[PDB]
RNA sequence: AUGUGGACCCGCCCCUUGGGGUGUGUCCAAAGGGCUUUGCCCGCUUCCGGAUGGGCCCGCGUCCCAUCAGCUAGUUGGUGGGGUAAUGGCCCACCAAGGCGACGACGGGUAGCCGGUCUGAGAGGAUGGCCGGCCACAGGGGCACUGAGACACGGGCCCCACUCCUACGGGAGGCAGCAGUUAGGAAUCUUCCGCAAUGGGCGCAAGCCUGACGGAGCGACGCCGCUUGGAGGAAGAAGCCCUUCGGGGUGUAAACUCCUGAACCCGGGACGAAACCCCCGACGAGGGGACUGACGGUACCGGGGUAAUAGCGCCGGCCAACUCCGUGCCAGCAGCCGCGGUAAUACGGAGGGCGCGAGCGUUACCCGGAUUCACUGGGCGUAAAGGGCGUGUAGGCGGCCUGGGGCGUCCCAUGUGAA
């Protein structure tokens, strides 16, 4: 069985960028959609839509790169430099607002999960909120 | 505010008295992760009116005997030994454990 | 190991090993000398290093490097102890205190004195 | 301590021109003029290239010597300014220079600190009307550092505050030559102070 | 009983007290239940006697105790206004 | 030597037993007054319970009981009388008791 | 005897565990003293309430060993009774046969716990010394009495061990109170002053008692402040440096140029102490000079005044500082790597240098560096590490959608988090 999902689908993103994918097609759930709503948002990916395959409903992730490079090697910069699941099943993570850590000197995210819903460090902070910290992405 | 348990009766076989087991879900100290744990409590039962298998509120009392020290509240839910069977096997598994083999 | 590993194991602490029982852990321990015996050492020295077998009021029976030129150590001269590894002679964990008790301080040492425990000299 | 020995075999060690003999080291005999190696036998050889240690430790010593003070007091001095709110390696150099013993010298009652130091000790020198004889004593400002009632008519005085006719000091301080009366207006700054000195080391230096 | 009286807390030769309300059978120096002002007895500073006078009376109300020296003290903030 | 507060040790002595005989008092009519009433004499029994109550709060009054000591002692006394008699009885005098 | 009232059994109502009201019955009070005397002071009795102090119960937390895995007879529960201020197997008789344990019971080891303390970027590690709170003990073991409160350090009884008295039957003791002696030990203080201050016990008060306390004494044991002010050459009866009995350094560094003046002398000289008491006013009235200082003639102020202690470690790399002679795997050094075998910056001396300075070193122990037990924050093909393989018990973990609950989780308010 797949155990984690959320952290699946952040592999199945790192994953896919590493080696330049266009798109990619992650099993679809609410939830994962609540989070590539703040991927998105935040400028991480083009976008994600809602593509059936074989019948069975998925995401299609639309991801982005840097401009192309020079000298050796001209592969683009990573817009995803990184992304990591934090909370993990048979490891949960909560924190409290004054908890709610800062990510790269906030040049990147912290998604996290509320009683008001799904949002980022600086959405939760503005909102007075704690929850589940779900993971990083710089 | 005298304290207020619930849980799972267990035994019957006491005059006037039920054990209760109540489970509390804390995360820990250290590792962060969250570790279910329990307790029995001994309950006063003054009519041998509760049954092995109900879910009881239990609460905080003058006391009744040596380590008896609560009464029984009010019922939460009826009937259901799938708790107890779970608390039946985990003490059956004792039976191997020593020098030899036993019960699996 | 797994989280639920470390929960249920934990991990598991050091212990300290002592290199000195001069007990109580105490700094320095009263001693008696049985033998003044001499001692050779080993990987790449050579010489005849002074060594004494000392009976401790710690109830102990150790051998005690005598550090310093010249010493006079008797058969029954009572000396303290502190702690002191030498490298060469292996099984030698402890110094004798020059200065104190039946141990006469090093004489005609003008350089490090406060080891070796000899007066300032009357250059006065 | 307070050191007290040959101050000028430590204007040449350390290499750059100090300070401690206060009158002379003005002269072509401040022997750091005209014989500028360190001392000792090997004064004159070849020194090889100084770990950043050594850096750092003369760097050190050449800023206690300047002061002339205990490393005991000194290190004491530095911790707080680390503790205190503020740049830290020139939270310092205030507080070193809120040294009563130093704005004696700083106001030119004296000509070396030195002589400021013994000044105080002998309670020559007033602040806020009151005798104060603490080489340490931290004076804050709004102070008034006058010399001593009895001690206005000494000589060391009379020759060196006559001599400050004329000379101007620190955007600090606020000398009055008439009745030998200084005020201590404000914690110096970093740019205000002429040392040969640099902090940034010093503060390395326990950042071990 | 209890009683308000002084407890010591200076350093040597530099006395101040606490004006404290105390079960009598406690330490002089030891867990009070509560502090209603203090006393520096040598007028160090312009402010060496302070009374929470409100406060002071309502220990008294139920039977607190003054030893002789505290109810000095405590007639000089004008507890008691014996006018 | 000779701290003069053995002095207490001598009035404890004194006090022990004027304790001990108020309290033989009221263990001996306390007996008495259930033994008679398990045997229906009521009148008798009272007449005597009524005494064994007074000792009882009177003990009381000094140190020798007081307290909720004394209440529980009556509390157990009466109630006890009582039963043996309503095991056929009829509270003749009902000197002690109200029903 | 009087019953304001209160206790007790039976009822009646409210309440809800034994909280409060009520009725018949029963039971239960007391102490005198002083007067500046018939009216004040301190007392005495019952009851209700407050305040302070305390008993008991409960949740959660609280080291190591599983090479300790099974434990338990008042043991678990019950009815009744004893006992207590009071709940309770606390104790007792009888009845039921339960209670506990891998979420570590039972056993063993170690230890007073905490506020805090040291360390650390932190998470964490280590610790419980001063001071403050609680607990336990008072030569060892048991026990009750007295009392509001004790199972009572300077109270009682009994047994044991040790010491002293002994007319040999029998008696007396108990510094882990202040000081002190002795032993043990690397090592730990005066048989000091004082009742003036604060605090306590009794007294109406005057007072009394207080090794509580406030002070002084010893010990660089720790911290902080402070002094030793600083301007000049160098003939070895075994003892002033550096190319063979030789080239510069020590160094502006002096036994002597002024200047200031720690010690030491002389004079003044304290705060801490205003209440208790008396007096007017009512026995707390802005009146008390009613009087009170161990520390102490000390601190502090003023006058006089002498140029006036410097040590200890280090100098091969780590690690700031190098030369000469002696020595020749010797004597020795050494925290690790290592130095010494005739040219040693590493041993021993010397000159010179570096660090710190009334201290400087050594030993010892804790945290650190150590991401070297890794939660933050490590690993296991070959470095140490995949169980020889399976099955599956307990446990850990769990795909998509909707609805209730709100245990986890998040938020706001509040109470506590003493000093
Ligand atoms: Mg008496
Ligand atoms: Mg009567
Ligand atoms: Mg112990
Ligand atoms: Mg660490
Ligand atoms: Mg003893
Ligand atoms: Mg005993
Ligand atoms: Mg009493
Ligand atoms: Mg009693
Ligand atoms: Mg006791
Ligand atoms: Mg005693
Ligand atoms: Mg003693
Ligand atoms: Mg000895
Ligand atoms: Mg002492
Ligand atoms: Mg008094
Ligand atoms: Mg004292
Ligand atoms: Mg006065
Ligand atoms: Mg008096
Ligand atoms: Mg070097
Ligand atoms: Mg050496
Ligand atoms: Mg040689
Ligand atoms: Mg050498
Ligand atoms: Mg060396
Ligand atoms: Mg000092
Ligand atoms: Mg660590
Ligand atoms: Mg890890
Ligand atoms: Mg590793
Ligand atoms: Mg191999
Ligand atoms: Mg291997
Ligand atoms: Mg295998
Ligand atoms: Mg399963
Ligand atoms: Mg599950
Ligand atoms: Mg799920
Ligand atoms: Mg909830
Ligand atoms: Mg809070
Ligand atoms: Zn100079």
């Amino acid at each position: 069985m797949l155990t984690d999902p959320i952290a699946d689908m952040l592999t199945r993103i790192r994953n896919a960028t590493r080696v330049y994918k266009e798109s990619t097609d992650v099993p679809a759930s609410r939830f994962k959609e609540e989070i590539l709503r703040i991927l998105a948002r935040e400028g991480f990916i083009k976008g994600y839509e809602r593509v059936d395959v074989d019948g069975k409903p998925y995401l299609r992730v639309y991801l982005k790169y840097g401009p192309r490079r020079q000298g050796p090697d001209p592969r683009p910069e990573q817009v995803i430099h990184h992304i990591r699941r934090i909370s993990k099943p048979g490891r949960r993570v909560y924190v409290g607002v004054k908890e709610i850590p800062r990510v790269r000197r906030g040049l990147g995210i912290a998604i996290l999960s509320t009683s008001k819903g799904v949002l980022t460090d600086r959405e939760a902070r503005k909102l007075g909120v704690g929850g589940e910290l779900i993971c990083e992405v710089w | 505010p005298k304290k207020v348990l619930t849980g799972v009766v267990v035994s019957d076989k006491m005059q006037k008295t039920v054990t209760v087991l109540v489970e509390r879900q804390f995360p820990h100290p250290l590792y962060g992760k969250v570790i279910k744990r329990s307790k029995k409590y001994l309950a006063h039962d003054p009519e041998e009116k509760y049954k092995l298998g109900d879910v009881v509120e239990i609460i905080e009392s003058r006391p009744i005997s040596k380590r008896k020290r609560f009464r029984v509240l009010r019922l939460v839910e009826s009937g259901r030994m799938d708790l107890v069977e779970k608390y039946l096997i985990r003490r059956q598994n004792y039976q191997s454990l020593s020098k030899r083999g036993g019960k699996a | 190991p797994t989280i639920n590993q470390l929960v249920r194991k934990g991990r598991e602490k050091v212990r300290k090993k002592s290199k000195v029982p001069a007990l109580k852990g105490a700094p320095f321990r009263r001693g008696v000398c049985t033998v003044v015996r001499t001692v050779t050492p080993k990987k790449p020295n050579s010489a005849l290093r002074k060594v004494a077998k000392v009976r401790l009021t710690s109830g102990y029976e150790v051998t005690a490097y005598i550090p310093g030129e010249g010493h006079n150590l008797q058969e029954h001269s009572v000396v303290l102890i502190r702690g002191g590894r030498v490298k060469d002679l292996p099984g030698v964990r402890y110094h004798i205190v020059r200065g104190v008790y039946d141990a006469a301080g090093v004489k005609d040492r003008k350089k490090s004195r406060s080891k070796y425990g000899t007066k300032k000299p009357k250059e006065a | 301590g307070r050191y007290i020995g040959p101050v000028c075999r430590l204007c040449r060690r350390e290499g750059v021109k100090l300070y401690l003999k206060g009158e002379r080291c003005y002269s072509p005999k401040c022997a750091m003029e005209r014989r500028p190696y360190p001392p000792g036998q090997h004064g004159q050889k070849r020194a090889r290239r100084p770990s950043d240690y050594a850096v750092r430790l003369r760097e050190k010593q050449k800023l206690r010597r300047i002061y002339g003070i205990s490393e005991r007091q000194f290190r004491n001095l530095f911790e707080e300014a680390s503790k205190k709110k503020g740049v830290t390696g020139s939270v310092f150099l205030g507080l070193l220079e809120s040294r009563l013993d130093n704005v004696v010298y700083r106001l030119g009652f004296a000509v070396s600190r030195r002589q400021a130091r013994q000044l105080v000790r002998h309670g020559h020198i007033t602040v806020n009307g009151r005798r104060v004889d603490l080489p340490s004593y931290r004076v804050r400002p709004g102070d008034e550092i006058a010399v001593a009632e009895k001690s206005r008519n000494l000589e060391l005085i009379r020759q060196n505050l006559e001599a400050m006719k004329g000379r101007k000091v620190g955007p600090w301080l606020s000398l009055d030559v008439e009745g030998m009366k200084g005020k201590f207006l404000r914690l110096p700054d970093r740019e205000d102070l002429a040392l040969p000195v640099n902090e940034q080391l010093v503060i390395e230096f326990y950042s071990r | 009983m209890v009683k308000i009286r002084l407890a010591r807390f200076g350093s040597k030769h530099n006395p101040h007290y606490r004006i404290v309300v105390t079960d009598a059978r406690r330490k002089r120096d030891g867990k009070y239940i509560e502090k209603i002002g203090y006393y520096d007895p040598r007028k160090t500073t312009p402010d060496w006697l302070k009374v929470d006078v409100e406060r002071a009376r309502y220990w008294l109300s139920v039977g607190a105790q003054p030893t002789d020296t505290a109810r000095r003290l405590l007639r000089q903030a004008g507890v008691f206004r014996q006018e | 030597r000779n701290l003069s507060a053995l002095k207490r040790h001598r009035q404890s002595l004194k006090r022990r037993l004027r304790n001990k005989a108020k309290k033989s008092a009221i263990k001996t009519l306390s007996k008495k007054a259930i033994q008679l009433a398990q045997e229906g004499k009521a009148e008798e029994a009272l007449k005597i319970m009524r005494k064994a109550e007074s000792l009882i709060d009177k003990a009381a009054k000094g140190s020798t009981l007081h307290k909720n000591a004394a209440a529980r002692r009556k509390s157990r006394l009466m109630r006890k009388v009582r039963q043996l008699l309503e095991a056929a009885g009829a509270p003749l005098i009902g000197g002690g008791l109200s029903a």
